[PDB]
């Protein structure tokens, strides 16, 4: 027997109880990150710790932008929730 | 511009 | 150790793209979750999966797709990967037309409700809000 | 600026919604494998492959055995929540 | 830059909570083998370089004053911080000995903006408690 | 035997 909730993966954009962010013209900040962790990395890299790159770029690389003060200057930080029993890599 | 979800 | 990854497929990878919303949700259109699908569509094919971007699903029709992606045979697949681009808040991604339990989507391929899947790693990408509390950050 | 949220890992003993399992003799299933494993891996492996390392012994090694036939033969699956920003090894 | 700089002059703290006794108006059972997992804990983490606390059976309001106390010390020399909660709970919920405290009062502390010399630390909360009441039957 | 917490 396994848990009937085991390996699964939720990769949250955002923390809990936390907006996510999204620009208007190149898209969501997490998919942004994550796209461009993946080209880089899935030949190199474990997916955790893909993701763990993906949460440095959204928290270091993005700020937000608005001309409403209320919404300015806010940082995010992604979520990743791991029910995994094992590595996950994409390559052989 | 930045917009929330 | 590492997940098997060497089945004949690598596996799905369902993108649900919502973007335009019926009035009576109050939310706004999602610009740039266009741009989002395509980035995921193009990513996932270079890691040999098999893509498949649906637009603009009711919350009935998200339930719908779930249920019947669950109920493929995904024994010659390595995983399960679902991408939810959305309106949401904690626990809950939104459907054109309303909330939908996130729990609910993921139910469905529970260990021993999508036996193909069993041991097989189902990951569940999720842009989409969680609340609406804003990090203000520091230094 | 980072976000006041960042570089935070939660390590649960179970999955959100979920009892978690301890054994009255030995200590919960959770901790007893957290300190297995590192200290087996603690000068080797990064920690979220420690931590997976912790889910797959949870999830495989251990099984609830109760009078109760209500609690008799049940799983368990920890769950990690990581938001941090970099890699962490122990040394 | 990919990897937490540990080579700070020390590891840091951990703090671990070891609840096991509870007043009986909670109704809650005693925890039979947390004792071993605390000590269990205490031995681990002192191999990896923690200056270890042991704390026991702690109230709600014990809990709150010494996370808020931790959170006040000087981390400058630290390189990380791991806190370990041993008892019964809730989802989003920690008991101390006599009722319940939200896990996010007790993370606040440390955030980011509100104990400056753990910014950009790891800070690692290992919570062995329930998180509901559902029962998983697994598969075969 | 196995307890809850």
């Amino acid at each position: 027997k396994i848990p009937v909730e085991a390996d699964f993966l939720y990769a949250y954009s955002t923390a809990p109880g936390y907006y996510s962010w999204r620009n208007s013209k190149d898209g969501s900040w997490f998919i942004q990150s994550l796209c461009a962790m993946l080209k880089q990395y899935a030949d190199k890299l474990e997916f955790m710790h893909i993701l763990t790159r993906v949460n440095r770029k959204v928290a270091t690389e993005f700020e937000s932008f608005s001309f409403d003060a209320t919404f300015h200057a806010k940082k995010q930080i992604p979520c990743i929730v791991s029910m995994l029993t094992k590595e996950l890599y994409f390559y052989h | 511009v930045d917009k929330v979800d | 150790n590492s997940y098997k990854m060497d089945y004949p497929e690598m596996g799905l990878c369902i993108i649900i793209n919502n973007k335009n919303f019926h009035k009576s949700t109050g939310m706004t259109s999602r610009s740039g979750t266009d741009v989002d699908a395509a980035n995921l569509r193009e990513t996932f094919r270079n890691l040999k999966y098999e893509v498949r971007n649906k637009n603009d699903l009711t919350r009935e029709e998200i339930v719908e797709l779930m249920r019947d992606v669950s109920k493929e045979d995904h024994s010659k697949r390595s995983s399960f990967v679902c991408v939810l681009l959305s309106h949401g808040e904690e626990g809950i991604i939104f459907g054109t037309n309303g909330p939908v339990d996130l729990k609910k989507i993921t139910n469905f391929f529970r260990g021993d409700r999508c036996r193909s899947l069993t041991g097989k790693p189902k990951l569940f990408i999720i842009q989409a809000c969680r609340g609406t509390e804003l990090d203000c950050g520091i230094e």
